[PDB]
């Protein structure tokens, strides 16, 4: 069968940057069609017939190459295509897709914009009790969040989820939960959340006193 | 032509040699 | 527009059987020239083609997944079917259809997919709990529920820029968790209602909670 190397993995430009994407197969190939994938989103077809630009598609885009290699080429990269892009044969059976390549894009540092949330009255009567902290619009992606209980530093009893890169303002957005039993909620006092960042000149906390 | 594809599809041939002769 | 729904269970114990159904809209299957193609996804994995079939019923298949495969069409209802045997918790991944043609052997247009997991625990629905407000932020907890996915939306829909939904994170449970939330206007509060429509078809759940100050 026929197997796609694409490179580079992954990647990161600023807006403006021309950007170089490669596919290489182990065998000769007609045609190599480009994919691009938004995240939680269906595959969209980008160029086809190795060149060939699909309809809605911003002549930004663009696609070369013949045999076993062949390149996708975006000129001025854009906020909207952080995505993950794929090459695709159909040359031959079974029909294969390459390993991927990931864009993320560079812009200009960002503070976040943070916010605390108790637990709603809803939860507390079920028996638990999950303060959420917020990061908004952030860059880079890097940013340490720590919680503190009365001035004690927590472990182990919280979770970050972070968002996937914006596709106008190319920041992201950050949440972590720290969760506790109604018991041990009701046992303290102050909840605070430290936030350590790049666009912080110095650590930030939001907190707020139970009840 | 429904049946000029069934044929160019029936045949063994490569993906692209029915692709290059069902667009030409 | 052609268009191409999936549906089929998003739960399956293992060694059991996928059976999942492509409807579409647009064209017509017994149309020459024109196919379907079966492709899905793994957690954090590339994209893997698995099946297609044509309008004269020719069918081909992955070997990798062979031979737990079986695909099939119905141009009266304009629906293809495939069927995936033995189902293992590496099978667990988003599956999508998609149209395809002879005079161009890649797929134009896709489905949305439908996700899919493999696991032996059992369904579980999500409670929806309020964060409230105190520009303002604010959104709703969507704790404990099983498997994925969710989807929330906001207004019915209505609202949508500011709109940040986090990827679900797997309690120590073995349950899922996850928020959605939203910055508005600080002055838009009291007088401007906010409802999050939370999603849970694994489970035919449906929620719409009230977020308030």
């Amino acid at each position: 069968d026929i197997q796609m190397t694409q490179s580079p993995s992954t990647l990161s430009a600023s807006v403006g940057d021309r950007v170089t994407i490669t596919c290489s197969a182990s065998s000769r190939v007609g045609y190599m069609h480009w994919y691009q994938q938004k995240p939680g989103k269906a595959p969209k077809l980008l160029i086809y017939d190795t060149s060939k630009l699909a309809s809605g598609v911003p002549s930004r885009f663009s696609g070369s190459g013949s045999g076993t290699e062949f390149t996708l080429t975006i000129s001025s990269l854009q906020p909207d295509d952080f995505a993950t892009y794929y090459c695709f044969q159909g040359s031959g059976y079974p029909f294969t897709f390459g390993g991927g390549t990931k864009v993320e894009i560079k812009r200009t540092v960002a503070a976040p914009s943070v916010f605390i949330f108790p637990p709603s009255d809803e939860q507390l009567k079920s028996g638990t009790a999950s303060v959420v902290c917020l990061l908004n619009n952030f860059y880079p992606r890097e940013a340490k969040v720590q919680w503190k209980v009365d001035n004690a530093l927590q472990s182990g009893n919280s979770q970050e989820s972070v968002t996937e890169q914006d596709s106008k303002d190319s920041t992201y957005s950050l949440s972590s939960t720290l969760t506790l039993s109604k018991a041990d909620y009701e046992k303290h006092k102050v909840y605070a959340c430290e936030v350590t960042h790049q666009g912080l000149s110095s650590p930030v906390t939001k907190s707020f006193n139970r009840g | 032509n429904s049946e000029l594809l069934s044929l160019i599809n029936d045949m063994p041939i490569t993906n692209d040699q029915k692709k290059l002769m069902s667009n030409n | 527009q052609v268009t191409l729904r999936e549906s089929g269970p998003a739960l399956v114990k293992p060694t059991q059987t996928l059976t999942l159904t492509c409807t579409f809209s647009g064209f017509s299957l017994s149309t020459a020239g024109m196919s379907v193609g079966w492709i899905r996804q793994p957690p954090g994995k590339a994209l893997e083609w698995l099946a297609d079939i044509w309008w004269d019923d020719k069918k081909h298949y992955n070997p990798s997944l062979k031979d737990r495969l079986t695909i099939s069409k119905d141009t009266s209802k304009n629906q293809v079917v495939l069927k995936v045997t033995n189902m293992d918790p590496a099978d667990t991944a988003t599956y999508y259809c998609a149209r395809d043609m002879i005079f161009n052997f890649y797929f134009d247009v896709w489905g949305q997919g439908t996700t899919v997991t493999v696991s032996s625990a059992s369904t579980k629905g999500p409670s929806v709990f309020p964060l409230a407000p105190s520009t303002a932020a604010l959104g709703c907890l969507v704790k404990d529920y099983f498997p994925e996915p969710v989807t929330v939306s906001w207004n019915s829909g209505a609202l949508t820029s500011g709109v940040h939904t986090f990827p679900a994170v797997l309690q120590s449970s073995g349950l899922y968790s996850l928020s959605s939330v939203v910055t508005v206007p600080s002055s838009s509060l009291g007088t401007q209602t906010y409802i999050c429509n939370v999603n849970h078809k694994p489970s035919n759940t449906k929620v719409d909670k009230k977020v308030e100050p």
